[PDB]
DNA sequence: ATCAATATCCACCTGCAGATTCTACCAAAAGTGTATTTGGAAACTGCTCCATCAAAAGGCATGTTCAGCGGAATTCCGCTGAACATGCCTTTTGATGGAGCAGTTTCCAAATACACTTTTGGTAGAATCTGCAGGTGGATATTGAT
DNA sequence: ATCAATATCCACCTGCAGATTCTACCAAAAGTGTATTTGGAAACTGCTCCATCAAAAGGCATGTTCAGCGGAATTCCGCTGAACATGCCTTTTGATGGAGCAGTTTCCAAATACACTTTTGGTAGAATCTGCAGGTGGATATTGAT
């Protein structure tokens, strides 16, 4: 009769992406844990690099621009190209809307 | 009424959550509005890239469920992902079949 | 009176284990080893089962990758047999000895 | 008897080598391997224990290990992060 | 005057490094290039210890970096003997500081 | 009315106040305890003392009165723990430790 | 626009055989194969391309046109090759 | 009747000489052009602080010297005293730069 | 080349651990409007230092000759690991108290941002000082031919 | 093992760049005191899931035989080190235009903390459903002896 504090994870969001890429494909529990680790890992690396970028340039704010440069610093060629395009597209749609 | 930032950006990944994680993680004093959206998009895209390749590996093995093994095959067989995860161990992933030619039986 | 020549079964084993993902060291012996080593740092410790498994996954992945490097060193010296000096060279270049 | 480190048997070490693509193994490899594994475990466990003590626990958790592996440049996926 | 221009001052650990140098080797000097190296060393270690302390606090869901986090970070970062001595100097400094106000 | 530097109170040469401030601007955490910067300044001061002790000795060994990068490198690389702490660090103008592999020698 | 900045080309050959010999000597090398020089040039080119790419990325992010010692130092740190002696 | 040192004697002398000093071993101007040429291919119209070029040179030489030490070890491992491309290739592969 | 012993494959089958589906619960979180605050772009511009042409010159790269001896191909044999069957003892598996990892609530020592007040670490300037780089040469090794 | 061609050691000597010395001034910073706020140590403790024990499971320790790998011994081609002549281009000492990095101040687009309110996202006890690991059968490829 306690509670068991909520332990967040990207599991549900990863699953949605899975269905968009392979509608008829499942994923085991262990595999999903691996994907959660992956998402957390990339988040930390990108955010950390963006953090250093802001600091190096004596800025108190982490903007889409730091995330972008961070992406170019961290991801390999083609991967960086697409990540940047996806990032820019998402911000546009977000800005260009309400 | 209110609309999730994710829906506005047209993403599956939680922009609101990413935003929250950015500050609590102590990355900077302030966080621009577009930062969490851009970041969520990058995370979603990378997620899609690996699941895409992992799904294919599963299909190639005549399976419908992606397991660790499939994530490893997808990553290690992809030059860029292999590089990105060059210092990561995927539990229960095994290794790629590979035997140095000089070890093979005599022609 | 069947008998496979030296190397045939070895080759067969390489193909088998490179296809599977199961842990190769037996659990109990590994767990005793882990507990013994930890005892030197802090007494009366307990381990979550997942902690020991994580330790075993990382240890085997490390040893498997080291064996690949070790094999490259043996082959460099025109041998097909790995020796201690091969493991030593590999670790030195990786900067684990260095 | 047979003390712990020896528990890591010859057949086990041979299986690891096989997965690593090794075809022939010198007799001296087995002891060399155990020594190497011991150093690896000592380094990782020492750090995992440090995280455990810092949290004032008596139980080493998977996360303690994951964090230890990560600062050692050996990130592990599948156990929490 | 005129339109002077206060070149923003750049801080360094130089004067403090100098003080420690004389304590250990009274008659030994240090070139500017070596001092730049020493300044890089102090900043590097500062960043590493602070970073380890930061993660450590986060892992335990704490929002405060205390001497206890610094101590654990020091043990995780420094090899054997250096850690032991650093911990003593650190502990001693804190215990002394808290007996002074 | 007697304002003593936190360093003096702590019996240190390194700047506690500066260290406290750097910890804040570095955004390492939301909050910083009072003993944190004292402990950290002590450790930085101790490590500096350790490397300067060894570098001064290297300088004396080479009959020099002024410590140069070469002396800092000689001190770090000849010392097991400092060498490990700085295992991935390059000291400019430090050169390397004299070391010729046995098999390369004559006769 | 200002004038002529002579086309830069084949500068990898500026890393001469004697220079490579010297580097190998500091590295404890006693004998060197004739093919080492080109192999070494290719390795240095990769090393420099990687570091310079990151350093320039820092430059552009700061909206500068001048690569600073700090841009290089930060780039080296990123790649796990921390350099002491040039700031930071 | 002329004097001549045996092959390897001067080489050993050079090792001792260079392991004792710290000066950069690559000509400065040629290195600077190399840096400018490579940078230019990435982005045109770039300027360089003189210390940025020196930082690149100190880092580049340290990287190559340490690589030659590893390479020498691989050659010695193969029972040779002469370093060859494959020694460099093995060293970089084990270091994880290549594979 | 010809059997003969084994391993390897593939199509098929089905038990079941683990993934999917349903239901009720609810605290943790995120969206938006309002008020208050400010980081940092914008515009003007001081001034550091980067690109560069200038010129003399010797440190050092280039290109060649010559042959010492290292790399590598070959032969070969002692021996050390691979393959294999035998009998057993260690590991695996499932059941079970209870040690602590945590969920919950309490409440004070301690972490600030702001206003003051002040000591000091930085710095622009020129002005005397000094450790040692580098040239010289004479005394002591190190080499290599005989 | 004596000898000569050379490199190496080295304490003495000194021009000079780099380091040290100060007068000067000063804006950026840090220290004690409220006054306001709260993170997280602390006490209590429910509920996992960890250590442990016994029975069922099945991998490994062990000695023999010998295939074939590793490395010693020998051979010699030709590559690479040493030495040397020639002269080029890097290095050094200087100066200048001015690109562009950076100091200073005006100011608004954008960011932040509640307070109020909504619907998710995570947890959990219950029943139901399935992808696929092994297990079997028969065919056939692989390996090895002759
Ligand atoms: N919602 C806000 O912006 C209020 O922040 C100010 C509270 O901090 C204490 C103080 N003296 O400033
Ligand atoms: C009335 N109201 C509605 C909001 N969303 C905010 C406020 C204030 O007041
Ligand atoms: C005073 N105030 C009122 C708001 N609604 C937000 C703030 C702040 O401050
Ligand atoms: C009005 N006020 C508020 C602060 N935090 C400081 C002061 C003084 O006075
Ligand atoms: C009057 N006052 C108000 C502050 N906040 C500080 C002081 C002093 O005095
Ligand atoms: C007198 N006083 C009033 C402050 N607020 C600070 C000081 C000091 O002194
Ligand atoms: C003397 N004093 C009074 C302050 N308000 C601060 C200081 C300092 O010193
Ligand atoms: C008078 N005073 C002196 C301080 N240091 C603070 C205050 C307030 O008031
Ligand atoms: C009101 N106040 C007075 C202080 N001296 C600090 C604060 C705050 O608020
Ligand atoms: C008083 N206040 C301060 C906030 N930032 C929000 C509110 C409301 O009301
Ligand atoms: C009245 N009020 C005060 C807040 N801070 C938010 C709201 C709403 O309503
Ligand atoms: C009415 N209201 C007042 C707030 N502060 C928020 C809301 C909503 O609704
Ligand atoms: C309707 N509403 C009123 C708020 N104050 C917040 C929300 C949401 O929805
Ligand atoms: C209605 N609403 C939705 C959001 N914020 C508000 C206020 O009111
Ligand atoms: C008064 N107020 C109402 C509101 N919605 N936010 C604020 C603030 O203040
Ligand atoms: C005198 N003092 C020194 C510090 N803070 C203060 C007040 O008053
Ligand atoms: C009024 N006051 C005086 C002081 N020294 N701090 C404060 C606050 O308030
Ligand atoms: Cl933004
Ligand atoms: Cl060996
Ligand atoms: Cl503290
Ligand atoms: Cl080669
Ligand atoms: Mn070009
Ligand atoms: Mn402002
Ligand atoms: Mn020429
Ligand atoms: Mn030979
Ligand atoms: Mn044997
Ligand atoms: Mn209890
Ligand atoms: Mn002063
Ligand atoms: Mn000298
Ligand atoms: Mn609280
Ligand atoms: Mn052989
Ligand atoms: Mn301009
Ligand atoms: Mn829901
Ligand atoms: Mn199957
Ligand atoms: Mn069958």
């Amino acid at each position: 009769k306690r509670r068991k504090t909520r332990k967040e994870s990207y599991a549900i969001y990863v699953y949605k992406v899975l269905k968009q890429v392979h509608p008829d494909t499942g994923i085991s529990s262990k595999a999903m844990s691996i994907m959660n680790s992956f998402v957390n890992d990339v988040f930390e690396r990108i955010a950390g690099e963006a953090s250093r970028l802001a600091h190096y340039n004596k800025r108190s704010t982490i903007t889409s621009r730091e995330i972008q440069t961070a992406v170019r610093l961290l991801l390999p060629g083609e991967l960086a190209k697409h990540a940047v395009s996806e990032g820019t597209k998402a911000v546009t749609k977000y800005t260009s809307a309400k | 009424k209110a609309k999730t930032r994710s829906s506005r950006a047209g993403l599956q990944f939680p922009v609101g959550r990413v935003h929250r994680l950015l500050r609590k993680g102590n990355y900077a004093e302030r966080v621009g509005a577009g930062a969490p959206v851009y970041l969520a998009a990058v995370l979603e895209y990378l997620t899609a890239e690996i699941l895409e390749l992992a799904g294919n590996a599963a299909r190639d093995n005549k399976k419908t469920r992606i397991i660790p093994r499939h994530l490893q095959l997808a990553v290690r067989n992809d030059e860029e992902l292999n590089k990105l995860l060059g210092r990561v161990t995927i539990a229960q992933g095994g290794v790629l079949p590979n035997i140095q030619s000089v070890l093979l039986p005599k022609k | 009176p069947h008998r496979y020549r030296p190397g045939t079964v070895a080759l067969r084993e390489i193909r088998r284990y490179q296809k599977s993902t199961e842990l190769l060291i037996r659990k109990l012996p590994f767990q005793r080893l882990v507990r013994e080593i930890a005892q030197d740092f802090k007494t009366d410790l307990r381990f979550q089962s997942s902690a020991v498994m994580a330790l075993q996954e990382a240890s085997e992945a490390y040893l498997v990758a080291l064996f690949e490097d070790t094999n490259l060193c043996a082959i460099h010296a025109k041998r097909v047999t790995i020796m201690p000096k091969d493991i030593q060279l590999a670790r030195r270049i990786r900067g684990e000895r260095a | 008897l047979r003390d712990n480190i020896q528990g890591i048997t010859k057949p086990a070490i041979r299986r690891l080598a096989r997965r690593g693509g090794v075809k022939r193994i010198s007799g001296l490899i087995y002891e060399e391997t155990r020594g190497v594994l011991k150093v690896f475990l000592e380094n990782v466990i020492r750090d995992a224990v440090t995280y455990t003590e810092h949290a004032k626990r008596k139980t080493v958790t998977a996360m303690d290990v994951v964090y230890a592996l990560k600062r050692q440049g050996r990130t592990l996926y599948g156990f929490g992060g």
